[PDB]
């Protein structure tokens, strides 16, 4: 299972 | 900075004349990911060739497997034709049962 | 033995040809089990291995939404990196990410990963401590400062130590027939004269899983690393892998060469020779 990216660059 | 594809053309199982098998063209080590790959039978494009989903190695270079079901014979010539931004002209790699 | 789970993300801009495509593929060891492609006619997280098919509708719905939102984040990141690198809006660029975890035979966390690249070069990586970052250049240091301020590493650490290892343990159990089976290589040596003076010896390994293997040639018991042609391990398309190693030998010296094969599926390493 993969989650959302935590935060953009 | 770009990386040219390595190309291997081979069969899924050891080749036996008149026995159904799969012809593979594995392209790897390339960057960027856009690439054109054709499988050829006696110099002509094989239709409906399938390919794996885009992935990459620890060094970020991409790889793809292109494949089609085929029945090898002693006279039919198979090859893989690849184009990539790093190449001036398409590169053709002939299928050799011993490679 | 030990196992890994990895997710590979690729986002590629294409100015003048719509928005950047996003692909996410997931693997356990050398087995792909899921895919998502934003260019598909109806983008959805889809199964790619039989043992993941049993996951319920909530799994597919949640992962599809996560990938649709991630598609947008990567498009924002591509715009950001044009600014950070002072680049024009004319060229095509790529962001990649690899993330996941390694576990030992007991299922305990060995290590986690969360690392990114821009145009095929390292950008930013979570260090092995899961608490600090390695930025490749001054552009990535801007992301590092932003991620330190927002305590991103703590959130990535929580996923890598919790969710990642728990789902990898579940997948290993559900796919135990295949994920926990090593297929040893089927090996043989071929011989091909090149001329009256030399011949090629080629050592083959076929039908093995996982992909990791060691294939070497020795001459009188000495490793021939510099003189061996070794092809990259390649997929057969039936889950297994193939590899060969070749040496050019003086005619009449074939029996001085031995091929050595090491693989997880072999209880003892193999020694092979050309058998005329």
């Amino acid at each position: 299972f993969e989650d959302l990216r935590v935060l953009s660059f | 900075i770009q990386r040219t594809p390595k190309i291997q053309v081979y069969s899924r199982h050891p080749a036996e004349n008149g026995k159904s098998n799969f012809l593979n063209c594995y392209v790897s080590g390339f960057h960027p990911s856009d690439i054109e790959v054709d499988l050829l039978k006696n110099g002509e494009r094989i239709e409906k060739v399938e390919h794996s989903d885009l992935s990459f190695s620890k060094d970020w270079s991409f790889y793809l497997l292109y494949y089609t079901e085929f029945t090898p014979t002693e006279k039919d010539e198979y090859a893989c034709r690849v184009n990539h931004v790093t190449l001036s002209q398409p590169k053709i790699v002939k299928w050799d049962r011993d490679m | 033995g030990s196992h890994s789970m990895r997710y590979f993300h690729t986002s590629v801009s294409r100015p003048g040809r719509g928005e950047p495509r996003f692909i996410s593929v997931g693997y356990v060891d050398d087995t792909q089990f899921v895919r998502f492609d934003s260019d598909a006619a109806s983008p959805r997280t889809e199964p790619r291995a039989p043992w993941i098919e049993q996951e319920g509708p909530e799994y597919w719905d949640r992962e599809t939404q996560i990938s649709k939102t991630n598609t947008q984040t990567y498009r924002e990141d591509l715009r950001t990196l044009l600014r950070y690198y002072n680049q024009s809006e004319a060229g095509s660029h790529t962001i990649q990410r690899m993330s996941g975890c390694d576990v030992g035979p007991d299922g305990r966390l060995l290590r986690g990963y969360n690392q990114f690249a821009y145009d095929g070069k390292d950008y930013i990586a979570l260090n092995e401590d899961l608490s600090s970052w390695t930025a490749a250049d001054t552009a990535a240091q801007i992301t590092q400062r932003k991620w330190e301020a927002a305590r991103v590493a703590e959130q990535d650490r929580a996923y890598l130590e919790g969710t990642c290892v728990e789902w990898l343990r579940r997948y290993l159990e559900n796919g135990k027939e295949t994920l926990q089976r090593a297929d040893p290589p089927k090996t043989h040596v071929t011989h091909h004269p090149i001329s009256d003076h030399e011949a090629t010896l080629r050592c083959w390994a076929l039908g093995f899983y996982p992909a990791e293997i060691t294939l070497t040639w020795q001459r009188d018991g000495e490793d021939q690393t510099q003189d061996t042609e070794l092809v990259e391990t390649r997929p057969a398309g039936d889950r297994t892998f193939q590899k060969w190693a070749a040496v050019v030998v003086p005619s009449g010296e074939e029996q001085r060469y031995t091929c050595h094969v090491q693989h997880e599926g072999l209880p003892k390493p193999l020694t092979l020779r050309w058998e005329p």
